RNA sequence: AGAGGAGACAAGUCGUAACAUGGUAAGUGUACUGGAAAGUGCACUUGGACGAACC
RNA sequence: CCCCACUAUGCUUAGCCCUAAACCUCAACAGUUAAAUCAACAAAACUGCUCGCCAGAACACUACGAGCCACAGCUUAAAACUCAAA
RNA sequence: AAUAGGUUUGGUCCUAGCCUUUCUAUUAGCUCUUAGUAAGAUUACACAUGCAAGCAUCCCCGUUCCAGUGAGUUCACCCUCUAAAUCACCACGAUCAAAAGGGACAAGCAUCAAGCACGCAGCAAUGCAGCUCAAAACGCUUAGCCUAGCCACACCCCCACGGGAAACAGCAGUGAUUAACCUUUAGCAAUAAACGAAAGUUUAACUAAGCUAUACUAACCCCAGGGUUGGUCAAUUUCGUGCCAGCCACCGCGGUCACAC
């Protein structure tokens, strides 16, 4: 087949480049007051209007000191693609320490990945930060390393604007430049769907201006730009490189780091297809192999995920994925989607007996009505590892019961006798109990000589010709099993027990 | 085939014409207007930008008639935009005054009167429109004599006009077809119609009224 | 939802009820009876035959 | 199936039940044998008029509904699944 | 169903069903160069946002129209009577057309056969006991129709004082849903409507554009794919497969020499 991809352009002519801003990505560990840096730098507060606290999405803000595009990454181990897609299009990293961790880490290995200039902010405010991450060839200045470390306290917004005043020479020496002009390239941070407008997804702009109509493509999606907004909401007649912007108008909704490509028009759809042949024929070969391995031959939890946004989609199938304990339970994600519960999940959670979770988003009246009516259970959360600890919570329930037992009592046989009742020979063990108790409703197990031989209940415990319930230390006893296939000798031992049912709880550990 | 009876439409009509024949807004509260706005506070509608000054200089008819004995009853009255436009002599004679008693002023309410425009009075009184417009003057009663004072010119008006073309030839031609031989042309006879010109009042009786 | 029925799938099992006078002619109604097709009584039908001079 | 014995039953009276291969499987009435007689077999082919019935097989003299002195019943009587036949 | 054809069987004749051949529409697969025109959510489920009703010397008039949808459904057609409206004003009338009265008016089900007051007389009091129905009453289900267009609805409670609640079945657009999916264009320049005495103003009506092989028309120096090839039915060489993989609208093919994969 012809090859109708868009590719991007290639590298912009030194004439065509023109300086702009710089994209600053803020990662970080969990609470380690990178929300609330943020807050001090855009002069508006959102760390204290959150769900518990947590930024679980990733927001690029166009803040005006000059003009910066900060990034908002969550410091969860949950959204660490999520960290790694900031890396990606970033063009410098504030590393965010409060007075190093293993996210502290994570968020190093990304940036050393993406190859972008690093500043350690040293939140909480420090040395032994530095001799810490000189460990993890993160280098301050005062030890010879280009890295700048800056001392900072977002709470009480102390030595900040010398912050951005090193954020702003980093700026300077890194020279970011790129053409203003011609096809616009781009990277999508995030893609969700409004009910009002529609399929939207939030991109940076690294290439070209966006305006209103411009046909885009990424991945297996295009759209033609309907409306550009900013994180306020208003709309923006143009979107110059290095600025968020979200798009509407996606056909399809594109995943989340996926790069956008302005076409010369709709007739768009041809490369969209070409991209999705490309993909079929991977998936067909695949297929292939698997298809010929065959001819050549010849306690389940079904999940339904539901969120706001693809990216945290992303991260809790990435945490669905993780699942290692198939053995004891088996999870099986039927359908994974992003928006409100809708009648297609109910119906498919109803299908296999599944359970829907929804991170983020509602469900109206008549959905809840309707899954009540088919039996389906949906549990809306806002938090990831309160969802994580429901889902925990449900793969236990779905284990079976660990019974626990306990030894009661013990006793040693002495004599074997043979008793005609009802025209019937039975075997009694004549046992005297050394340690504990023995009692009849407690079940009983055979030892030879610390061999097992028989488990299971007594036909008849009677002790001086008189049934008694409990016998205890040193008291002699008659004792005959309901299986008469059990040989009792001179030196075998009896050991009792009580089991109790005890509840199971899953051996996966998200981290 | 019988349709089953819809008595709460019926009910909601008798509802609503009643609360509408209880709670009519009155004249004042019809034509209250925000002189530093130029809008009716009942509505909330802008008055026209041509009608902007004389709201701002000129008064109402009852804001003249509040001021006289009996609210001005026999008395004449002028419009600013008659005084304007026509030179002869424009006003009404005043025979009943239906003064608005919610207003505070008493500068609202309805009014009959005989039509003299240009001259010529009518034979009946009949309720005088526009009395709510910023257009109305008083004639002093020094100078009724004087104002009143009109001389009927000559009616030297056109009888007959001449047939569009068509018309004339396909009347000629039908003339020709029944044999008719005669070479006068034919005419349109416009005596009949009467041109009044575009300002002159109207039945005040038959112009509906704002709802509430 | 435990079950019943029909059809398909078509096995294996127990018989051989029908098609030849199918080895007790077949069938209808109805009643009773039986592991099962089915059997028998009563009346009816030929969608059986009686070999078509006498012998 | 063959033989023996005996009962319901076959009979009478008074009510029910209302079904048959209730078939001469050939509707009632009037008419024709003229022809273009006529798929086959059966008990020749038809015409006029009217009523009743029929519309692939099986499901199905079934289910449900309704009516009945009928209560393992009778009458009316489907549909779904299936087949390319019957 | 026709100019008919294949298919019951060891075979023939008859009856009969099923399918084929033809023409549309929608969706799907594969494929697709341009121009013009026409047409264009699956859903009476929920709607972000922007616009869609003004005019005008004030009063009035219009926003009851246009535009939309097909939920509901013998309010549509004919006749009689006569409202509102236009003919400036009466028209001593014409046109147009409500309400009211009479008649006509979709499909399936009779396993929906009885409805249960469904009639008449009298000025009234009141009296008679009738009225509809196997020539389909009553009832259930389905459906917009008889298309220069008409009927019905306008978020639901048939209505809408009121209540539920805060309404795109106006345009552009979106969520959900479905196999089904048009731009968050411009202008009032043309016509139509509203207003004005008028110059004129407003209009998501409409006009002129946008997207889409859904259709028709036309063309291209270069640019062609889809299906089918046992019979019905136009058209197969060689390999592999070996009743397996697979194919078929019906009859059917495939078990080592496959015109059927
Ligand atoms: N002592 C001190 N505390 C601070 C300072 N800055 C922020 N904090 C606190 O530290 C917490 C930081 O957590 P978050 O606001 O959620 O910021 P974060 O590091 O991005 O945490 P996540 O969003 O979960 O990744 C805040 O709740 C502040 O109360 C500071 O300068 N000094
Ligand atoms: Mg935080
Ligand atoms: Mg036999
Ligand atoms: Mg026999
Ligand atoms: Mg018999
Ligand atoms: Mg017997
Ligand atoms: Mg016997
Ligand atoms: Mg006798
Ligand atoms: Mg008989
Ligand atoms: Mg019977
Ligand atoms: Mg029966
Ligand atoms: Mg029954
Ligand atoms: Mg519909
Ligand atoms: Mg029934
Ligand atoms: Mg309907
Ligand atoms: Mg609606
Ligand atoms: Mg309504
Ligand atoms: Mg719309
Ligand atoms: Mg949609
Ligand atoms: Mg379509
Ligand atoms: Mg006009």
């Amino acid at each position: 087949r012809k090859n109708k991809d868009a590719v991007r352009r290639p590298q912009a002519d030194p004439a065509l480049l023109t300086p702009r801003s710089p994209v600053v990505t803020i990662m970080g560990h969990v609470d380690h007051g990178k929300t609330t840096l943020l807050d001090k730098f855009r002069k508006t507060q959102v760390a204290a209007v959150e769900t518990g606290g947590i930024t679980q999405h990733i927001g690029a803000f166009l803040v005006s000191l000059e003009k910066i595009t900060f990034l908002d990454t969550p410091g969860h181990a949950a959204f660490s693609a999520m960290r790694a897609r900031g890396a990606q299009v970033t063009d410098i990293v504030v590393l965010v320490v409060a007075a190093v961790m293993k996210q502290t880490v994570e968020s190093i290995q990304h940036a050393k990945d993406a190859q972008v200039p690093i500043i350690l902010a040293v939140n909480k405010c420090p040395e032994k930060v530095k001799k810490e991450l000189l460990a993890y060839d993160v280098v301050c200045e005062d030890y010879g390393g280009d890295v700048q470390a800056v001392p900072v306290s977002a709470l009480t917004g102390d030595n900040l604007m010398a912050l951005a005043e090193a954020t702003v020479a980093l700026a300077e020496m890194l020279e970011l430049k790129a053409d203003p002009n011609g096809p616009v390239e781009g990277t999508v941070i995030e893609s969700f769907t409004d009910k009002g407008r529609g399929l939207v997804t939030t991109a940076i702009i690294q290439r070209g201006t966006l305006r209103k109509g411009s046909v885009l493509v990424a991945g297996k999606c295009w759209a033609k730009v309907r409306l550009m907004f900013d994180e306020n909401g208003k709309t923006i007649d143009e979107a110059y490189p290095s600025m968020p912007v979200g798009i509407t108008g996606w056909r399809d909704l594109p995943s989340a780091g996926e790069e956008i490509l302005e076409v010369e028009s709709e007739p768009a759809r041809e490369v969209v297809d070409w991209r999705k042949y490309e993909q079929e024929q991977e998936k067909g070969q695949e297929d292939l192999k698997i298809i010929e391995e065959k001819r050549k031959e010849h306690n389940v939890l079904s999940v339904i995920i539901k969120g706001d946004v693809d990216g945290s989609v992303e991260a809790i199938l990435n945490i669905i994925d993780t699942y290692d304990a198939s053995h004891e339970c088996e999870l099986e994600l039927v359908h994974f989607g992003v928006g409100d519960v809708s009648a297609n999940d109910v119906n498919l959670a109803e299908t296999f007996d599944g359970v829907i979770y929804g991170f983020n988003v509602n469900a109206g009246n008549v959905i809840q009505q309707s899954a009540a009516k088919k039996g389906v259970k949906i549990k809306l959360h806002k938090i990831i590892y309160r969802l994580v600890e429901d889902l925990q919570e449900e793969l236990s329930s779905r284990l079976p019961c660990a019974v626990e037992e306990h030894p009661v009592g013990e006793a040693s046989i002495l004599a074997t006798f043979s008793v005609t009742e009802g025209k019937k020979k039975v075997p009694v063990a004549g046992c005297r109990v050394q340690k504990g108790q023995l009692e009849k409703q407690k079940k009983f197990k055979l030892t030879r000589n610390g061999h097992v031989i028989w488990k299971g209940s007594l036909t008849s415990l009677k002790h001086h010709k008189d049934d008694i319930s409990i016998v205890k230390t040193g008291m002699d006893c008659g004792l005959s099993l309901d299986e008469d296939n059990m040989e009792f000798q001179v030196g075998d031992r009896i050991v009792c027990y009580e089991e109790k049912q005890i509840q199971a709880k899953t051996s996966w550990d998200p981290g | 085939k019988k349709v089953r009876p819809r008595l709460i439409a019926e009910l909601a009509r008798r509802v609503r014409a009643l609360r509408e024949q209880l709670n009519r807004p009155r004249d004042s509260q019809l034509y209250a207007v925000d002189y530093e706005t130029l809008t009716r506070p009942f509505s909330g509608r802008r008055l026209p930008v041509r009608a902007w000054a004389d709201v701002r200089r000129e008064s109402r008819l009852l804001q003249l008639l509040g001021r006289l004995p009996l609210f001005g009853l026999g008395r004449l009255v002028t419009r600013k935009s008659w005084l304007w436009q026509h030179d002869e002599p424009c006003y009404w004679r005043l025979t009943r005054v239906r003064p608005d008693y919610t207003a505070q002023n008493l500068d609202h309410g309805k009014a009959w009167g005989i039509l003299t425009f240009k001259g010529k009075t009518e034979s009946e009184a009949r309720e005088i429109e526009h009395v709510m417009y910023h257009d109305w003057r008083l004639v002093p009663k020094h100078e009724e004599e004087a104002f009143t004072a009109f001389t009927p010119a000559p009616e030297d008006s056109l009888a007959s006009v001449p047939y569009p073309p068509l018309l004339r030839a396909m009347i000629i031609a039908e003339r020709q077809k029944n044999g008719d031989t005669s070479t006068e042309e034919p005419m349109l006879n416009v005596q009949r119609i009467r041109m009044e010109p575009w300002d002159y009042p109207a039945k005040q009786e038959d112009k509906g009224r704002a709802k509430g």
